[PDB]
């Protein structure tokens, strides 16, 4: 049993792994990492309690199946050592592992395999394969409106909502709901699910779009993806995220439209005077007219005035500037409609290019 | 930590419980030190981490068992204070109280333990409230406490309490015995020492604590006579002072029951200083300064930092002044 | 090697100057003048430089070499300044002072400001090298005995008259703040040029601001004066002093007394004195404590204190003050029923 | 899935709840009228229904169908508070939720409006745990609060809160829940649950209750658990250390009568039978009190303790009531320190020897 | 009052008096600008009581004469966050600013420009024109030898005194004084006065190689600045700078010529290999011989040998390296002359060419 | 530092702390150079149930006035006129008792 490894190829998978690990772990093996053989492949995998990071990469050499576990400083800094674009043999030799760098031999120490939490088996309940660009887009959309720290631990991640063939991703921390749902292709069961902060954040910083579709499966409690030769899966939480529709304003009668560019510019214009704290905003809708209004604590006061189409009365909203920035950041379109029934409902925000996504802000009442 | 034999009933009881789906999701279990229930307790979680358990004893070979071999499970999140303190903060309950927030790794079900709940702070008690009344589905909670009475009413109404009571007292002595090569006076003595709780006395015998007893008693055998009471200080001031303390208090007792008349005395092994002490001294004064050593033992417990030293010779000058002819004693009074 | 007084020091000066110089001590007038005297002794020989530095593991020493071993372009023989920490040098500091020593120069000229060194600090290698051309002038604040003879000889150095009133009013208000004493008798300098300093002169234009330590304050209790008590306590409690250190202070020296009172029974004072190592000095002030008060006192004494401190990190109140006045009034010869205080 | 009798048998309506009434009319009689208020405290012992309540408050503000004295409890945002799931209703821990941060979180979201229903509900529990600083940054949001939010807090104790919380709060008192009352809601839910169930276990589950209906409960699944799923008389006896015989009366004879033999020979035969302490104590005070009372009056003695009549008649003659009353003072006083003391079996004799040193 | 600009001309005046005006003001109106509109022009002074930067912008619209002080941070934001091209119209309405652009209105409160710290009529004591390049050329040649950090606070800045048609900067840092002159061309009165560290550096900030004549007015404690349509004003550092003809030696009959670059490179390989810190690097001169030695005790003595020009007496002088390369680094030319008069003297560097500039240093005694 | 600054529209610049004495040492001594000497339009209105606690500078620096707890009889007056006020029926031992429970707060 010898490990021949290139530094080259080996360089990314250790990076990618040792990412989440921390300085401290705060277990004697929880840093290490476990190193697996089985027919022609090898799979280099960690775990932090929480999460489970596996890089599988072939190999044309010989070789017999195997497991162990190597701590991941240890290795970094042999790797580190090493000259570049030379060649690692690895060898496991009783209870410690032979290390051969060039006419010098290291030992290092080993630990059994069995103690590593890995699973040893999965079942999927609802599973799947999509392009990187369908999640990028979804997560682009919908993460922007997650909840960092809220005392309702359900409004903190993301629900997945699979129905037939459409996808969908809803977000929201009390104060505003980002949704964007549209077309796989395939048909599946009804089922959502809720993915937390540390998943969709591993996942966005993890994903690089590229041409190589991603298969998605959804157990009872976990959630597996895999992209090309890594694969990551994480925990859920279920926390019986709220239903989406209710939220959604009932019937808005009173829709405008007006420009992207053109608004997102007049709020960034209003958001400078703008309470720097509570960052409030008035927006005064009549015909064919937008004025938006912002104070300061200083009594700081800017006014500006837009066109827009509009045929409803004369009404005034009050809007949270910094959430709408946020939506119109994420929106990335031409035109975009706002539905409102009244000034102590919630606004719905849209495309009318097309309505694959949607957004929902609940006013300012003082 | 060690299973006792006394520990095969009750677990065979509680686990049943488990068996049927019925388990309460918090458990308190009220056991005395050296009673093994933090054995007790590693044995439940074992139960409810098995994969594939058969009868009552876990297989031990699943990845559960596996991992609780290893101790990595990733389920499992146990609350204990830290090494170089003697509380459990408010932040480490938080910490555990989000992590249990989520789904089990491995699809089974969560266990926590809290080591010592009487060392929980009360903020951390108050924290963990909300956890132990509505637990997410498969949450299984492992309390621990010498006297629930000391936790609070909350946090004790919530949670199902298992009395772990000690075994017979010949079954603590021969088993003692067995452990132990000493005389059966002496293994009696630190069982009712003990509260009769097998373990407690074991450990009280492996250590130096019993050469710690032999020498304050020999210290009050000599001060009982001669009345030079502060003498004792020499053979009281020291780390495990509540614990000499309580060992004072015992012989105290032994006195006054002999006084009363009694036919068993805590410390049966020495026969001859509890009859000095209740011959010497009045059942008046003898319950006064066994009230006073009871209270200023309490007083260096609940106390954080006290100075130890300057308690104890204040409670040395108490006693000597009760002595002095003519003084009103103290009676408890709420 | 020759150690040397603030007061005789500028004929030390005059007679010549010396390589090396250090004030060691902890009176702050005292090593003020002494700096000032020698500052201007060298700065009248000739010397331009008063390069300041303090000795801190945070601040650098690159500059203080370059400095010993680079003259002033529009100067020379520059003169050096180092101020040590308050609790000492260590092992860096020793490095560094030995380093110092080896590439000192003479036309440097050193000195050293700081608390006086201890015994175990004493002797050390630089300190040695030193020794050859070492003049170390001892700066500590002088006694309460030793307080009225020296501001007797400030203020006839000033061509001032003080009588014995005015003298006793001057210890009494600036008792360890000398520096304090010395501002106090130039303003009566110059508000009275007659230079007849009487009772009413100095009382009408003073202000207790007297400076103390909790061994001061223990001192006072087993002396057994009141007045010097209160007014110790009353000054520890305007600089924000915890009661904390005070309490400790105290019950280290009652728990003395104890031991000592009730195994002097049988037992030789000077046999038990040998063996607590005590200081030679406080001898006859242990054994004055001893005979002043029996053990009927003693023991309401760390009652008192024992209830001191429960209420102190129990109830956390502001009535601590109080109990630390009574147990003072406690300890001196007074009645003390001990009821107002529930000892 | 399975849950325990107290979150199965939460109460879901204003009906269901046992006891409080003058507080359950309150709140109806301001939901119908519309006289609401912005500021709900509940003073009170544990397991007396402060959460219930409150909940259930807020699903009638919340309710689809107008504000509503009893809640359907059917709606979605009724099924999502009875779930736990409404955002609205922020359940807010005190003691978690003390950092400066939290508490201005707490009052720069205020102004947002509520997210389903009509009123964002605060839930703050165990509000007395809170700094002084949160009390005073709250104090403007408690007195002059937008016309969307609603405070409701819960607290052990009232007392502990700064005086302005209390001025700015309409405090109810949830009154301790009765024996009868307790006993009551057993019988019911043990009847709802097919379970058998004999008075006399009912009787002492109620009274070891101590005014707590959760801690009934408690006690309730763990005589089920212990009890092979059979609230027996037996098997609750047994859990509890209910001595419910003449050994607590011999052993108040024997201390009345000094005998200290006696006294130590009961104790170590009832620490070798291992009962709980606390209850003979309870059980010593009863005693105590019924001879004191027969001494006051003959007639107020039951049946029940017939068998034991006459040797009880024979204490409320022989001993005087001064006597008595300094016996149920030691026991008191051995009941407040028993929990403190090094051992239970240590304070129970340093009692029982404390009340032998007192005699004629 | 009332006037109107475009935002293209304010977006750099309002980033230079802006720029050295940051943190928090020891008076709130010093953390605000003054603005007057007077005679065609406006004038913006962000004062920071020791530094005063006036910006002159012409006006051609039909302004109104007028002074106000309004914070300078958000002012700044408005006038940059409005789109490109657009006009700002700023008027007076009570005691608050209306700013109009296009359709958009802000509104500012300005405090009475009378509480602003105001200019006073101190009579400049010398003042004369200059080109930049003669000022750029005295800053470059006295910026490296003042102190950045000394107990003498008035050795931080450097010394202009100005003779006849002469003005002399002298800077110093304890051990080397470097001297520059240039023949102004006019008579003035003699005068001298230091200028901080950072009034130097400001000015040099102000320097671009334009063609306005940079006119520099002297007063009893303030330098002022005038470069086109520009104003910057310092508050000159007290003390009393030590005589510099005391330092200059003599007769430093021995003398020293060799090529700049040779040394440059020579004290840049022992700097290189001898970067270790203390321990000044000691040179042994002898007749074409310059050895340069590390004084480090522990490390190797990296000993270079280069084959300089002199051909007089044979010495040793520890000097040091970082001290005699800055020096060099100053004198950026082909030849360098050195005079010295013995082993314990003030060496003089010039240039073997030119000789208006001197670098009196001094060795490090070892 | 927004103090200078004139008002808005109204002729004084009003402020009124609540809890003052929540203030740190430190805050009390910067208020202490405003409070002596405040711009014209600017006029504070400190408020706290605990004045003891205020540094005895801050205390001097301004005008005190302790408002004392309100009679029984006041409470159980202004009860009654706030209840014919709006029209609803009331018992004079109703308000008798609730006078006596509220000691001194009418909020209460
Ligand atoms: N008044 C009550 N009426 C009906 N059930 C009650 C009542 N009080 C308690 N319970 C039961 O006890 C369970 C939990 O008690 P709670 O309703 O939370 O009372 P509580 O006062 O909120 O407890 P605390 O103070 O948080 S320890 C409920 O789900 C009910 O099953
Ligand atoms: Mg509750
Ligand atoms: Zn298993
Ligand atoms: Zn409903």
């Amino acid at each position: 049993m010898k490990f021949t490894v290139e530094r080259e190829h080996l360089l990314k998978p250790l990076q990618q792994v040792s990412g989440p690990l921390g300085g401290r772990p705060t277990l004697p093996i929880l840093g290490n990492l476990l190193l697996q053989v089985a027919d022609g492949t090898l799979s280099l995998t960690g775990t932090d309690l929480e999460m489970e990071m596996v890089a599988r990469v072939a190999l044309v050499q010989p070789h017999e199946p195997g497991a162990t576990t190597v701590p991941a400083r240890k290795f970094f800094d042999i790797c580190r050592g090493l000259p570049e674009g030379a060649e690692i043999a690895v060898q496991l030799e009783g209870e410690r592992m032979l290390v051969r760098s060039g006419r010098s031999r290291f030992s290092l120490s080993t630990l059994p395999a069995a103690d590593f939490p890995n699973l040893d088996d999965w079942q999927s309940e609802v599973e799947f394969t999509l392009p990187q660009a369908t999640m990028k887009r979804l997560i682009e959309a919908t993460q922007f409106s997650m909840a960092h720290q809220d005392v309702r631990y359900y409004l903190n991640g993301m629900l997945f909502e699979t129905e037939g063939e459409e996808l969908r991703t809803v977000a929201t921390d009390g104060h505003r709901l980002a949704v964007c749902s549209m077309p796989i292709g395939q048909s599946l069961p009804s089922h959502s699910v809720i993915v937390p902060r540390k998943g969709v954040i591993e996942l966005m910083r993890m994903l690089d779009g590229g041409d190589n579709p991603l298969r998605v499966q959804i157990g009872s409690n976990n959630i597996r993806a895999h992209v090309g030769d890594f694969i990551f899966t994480s925990k859920l939480v279920d926390g019986r995220f709220p239903d989406y529709r209710r939220v959604l304003p009932k019937n808005p009668d009173k829709h405008l439209e007006a420009g992207c560019d053109l608004l997102k510019q007049a709020f960034a214009r209003a958001a400078i005077l703008s309470n720097e704290k509570f960052r409030g905003v008035r927006l005064y809708v009549s015909e064919n007219q937008l004025k938006i209004t912002a104070n300061n604590p200083e009594q700081e006061e800017a006014e500006e005035i837009l066109d827009v189409t509009y045929s409803g009365a004369e009404m005034e909203i009050g809007f949270n500037v910094s959430y709408v920035l946020d939506v119109l950041n994420a929106l990335k379109c031409e035109n975009v409609r706002m539905m409102l029934t009244d000034s102590v409902s919630s606004v719905q925000i849209e495309d009318a290019a097309s309505q694959s996504a949607a957004y929902v802000v609940m006013p300012m009442r003082l | 930590m060690r299973w006792y034999p006394w520990l095969r009933p009750d677990f065979e009881k509680l686990v049943a419980s488990y068996q049927a789906g019925r388990g309460h999701h918090a458990l308190l279990i009220q056991a005395l030190p050296g009673m093994g229930d933090d054995a007790l307790i590693y044995a439940l979680s074992r139960y409810l981490l098995c994969q594939q358990p058969q009868g009552h004893k876990s297989c031990g070979h699943c990845r559960g068992c596996q991992l609780m071999q290893a101790g990595t499970h990733p389920d499992y999140y146990t609350l204990a204070p830290e090494k170089g303190k003697n509380t459990l903060g408010v932040d480490a309950v938080r910490e555990v109280t989000e992590k249990l927030n989520e789904h089990a790794r491995l699809g089974g079900a969560k266990v926590v333990w809290v080591t010592d709940a009487a060392l929980l702070t009360d903020a951390a008690a108050n924290a963990l409230l909300k956890t132990l009344e509505e637990p997410p589905a498969e949450t299984w909670f492992f309390l621990a406490t010498r006297e629930p009475e000391r936790l609070l009413a909350t946090l004790r109404s919530r949670c199902r309490l298992h009395y772990l009571a000690p075994p017979p007292e010949q079954y603590a002595v021969t088993w003692l015995s067995r452990e132990v090569t000493m005389s059966q006076d002496a293994l009696l003595a630190a069982l009712r020492l003990s509260a009769g709780s097998p373990g407690a006395a074991l450990a009280l015998f492996q250590g130096d604590n019993w050469q710690a007893r032999e020498t304050l008693c020999q210290a009050l055998a000599y001060s009982v006579p001669s009345g030079d009471w502060y003498s004792l200080l020499a053979a009281l001031n020291h780390e495990q002072a509540p614990a000499r303390l309580h060992w004072l208090a015992t012989l105290l007792m032994d006195a006054l029951k002999r006084h009363h008349g009694a036919a068993q005395v805590t410390n049966v092994d020495v026969p001859g200083l509890v009859a000095e002490l209740a011959n010497h001294l009045s059942p008046s004064r003898l319950q006064a300064i066994l009230g006073d050593v009871c209270h200023i033992r309490e007083q260096l417990m609940s106390v954080t930092g006290i100075n130890r030293e300057l308690l104890i010779t204040d409670l040395l000058l108490r006693i000597e002044h009760y002595l002095q002819p003519g003084v009103v004693l103290p009676v408890p009074h709420l | 090697m020759i150690r040397l007084y603030p007061e005789q020091l500028r004929a030390q000066l005059n007679e010549g100057l010396r390589a090396a110089y250090l004030l060691l001590g902890n009176d702050p007038l005292l090593l003020q003048e002494s700096q000032d005297a020698v500052r201007q002794v060298a700065a009248a020989q000739g010397f331009e430089e008063h390069h300041t530095f303090s000795i801190d593991p945070n601040t650098d020493w690159n500059a203080i070499f370059s400095l010993c071993q680079a003259m002033s372009l529009f100067a020379s023989r520059q003169t050096l300044l180092l101020l040590l920490p308050e609790n000492g040098p260590n092992a860096a500091i020793n490095e560094q002072l030995l380093t110092l020593t080896g590439l000192l120069h003479d036309d440097l000229l050193l000195i050293v400001r700081g608390n006086k060194l201890s015994k175990a600090q004493e002797n050390a290698a630089w300190f040695t090298a030193l020794a050859n051309r070492s003049v170390q002038v001892t700066c500590q604040t002088p006694e309460q005995a030793q307080l009225p003879r020296w501001v007797a000889a400030r203020a006839k150095q000033l061509n001032l008259e003080l009588d014995d009133a005015a003298n006793q009013v001057l210890c009494y208000c600036y008792e360890g703040n000398l520096l304090a004493l010395a501002q106090a008798l130039e303003r009566l300098s110059l508000l009275w040029p007659d230079g007849k300093l009487t009772l009413p002169r100095v009382e009408q234009a003073v202000n207790d601001a007297a400076h103390f330590t909790p061994f001061h304050w223990v001192d006072a209790l087993l002396m057994g004066k009141s007045k010097r008590a209160l007014h110790i306590l009353q000054q520890l409690r305007l600089e924000g002093s915890e009661p904390v250190i005070l309490l400790r202070t105290l019950q280290r020296e009652l728990l003395l007394l104890v031991n000592l009172k009730r195994q002097s029974a049988h037992t030789p004072l000077r046999a038990l004195f040998d063996k607590h190592r005590v200081w030679q000095n406080r001898r006859g002030m242990m054994g004055e404590a001893l005979n002043r008060l029996s053990q009927t006192q003693l023991r309401q004494a760390v009652q008192l204190l024992t209830r001191t401190e429960l209420t102190l990190k129990q109830d956390y109140g502001q009535s601590v003050w109080a109990e630390l006045e009574g147990l003072s009034l406690l300890l001196c010869h007074k009645p003390l029923a001990d009821v107002f205080i529930d000892g | 899935s399975y849950q325990v009798l107290a979150r199965k048998w939460r109460p879901q309506t204003f009906a269901d709840v046992v006891g409080q009434e003058h507080v359950l009319t309150a709140l109806a009689n301001g939901l119908s009228l519309g006289r609401i208020h912005h500021a709900y405290l509940f003073s009170g012992t544990r397991g007396v229904g402060k959460t219930s309540i409150a909940r259930l408050l807020a699903k009638g503000l919340n309710c689809e169908t107008g504000i509503t004295a009893t809640p359907c409890g059917v709606c979605d945002n009724c099924r999502e508070i009875e779930q736990g799931r409404f955002v609205d209703l922020i359940e807010i821990d005190a003691a978690s939720r003390t950092k400066v941060e939290d508490t201005r979180d707490l009052l720069d979201n205020v102004q947002y409006a509520p997210a389903r229903g009509r009123f964002k509900v605060y839930l703050i529990d165990e509000v007395h745990m809170l700094s002084r600083h949160s009390f005073n940054a709250l104090l403007k949001t408690l007195e002059e609060p937008p016309e969307h939010v609603k405070f409701l807090l819960a607290t052990t104790d009232p007392q502990k809160l700064p005086v302005t919380i209390l001025s700015r709060c309409l405090q109810f008192h949830l009154k301790a829940l009765d024996v009868e009352q307790i006993r009551h809601q057993l019988e019911h839910i043990l009847n709802e649950e097919h379970i058998a169930h004999e008075p006399r276990a009912l009787q002492l589950l109620a009274r070891a209750a101590e005014g707590s209906l959760r801690d009934a409960l408690s006690l309730t699944d763990q005589a089920i658990a212990s009890g092979d799923g059979q609230v027996s008389t037996q098997a609750v006896s047994a859990m509890l250390g209910t001595l419910d015989d003449d050994q607590a009366l011999s052993l108040v004879e024997a201390m009345v009568e000094a005998n200290g033999e006696r006294v130590m020979a009961l104790i170590n035969e009832a620490a070798a039978r291992g009962i709980e302490w606390e209850a003979l104590l309870v059980e010593m005070l009863g005693l105590l009190h019924r001879i004191a009372m027969v001494q006051l009056s003959p007639a107020a003695l039951g049946n029940d303790m017939a068998a034991i009549e006459l040797r009880m008649r024979e204490l409320a003659r022989t001993i005087p009531p001064t006597d008595i009353q300094l016996y149920y003072q030691t026991l008191l006083i051995g009941r407040k320190e028993l929990p403190y003391a090094p051992d239970r079996r240590m304070g129970v004799e340093m009692t029982l020897l404390r009340a032998l040193a007192f005699h004629p």
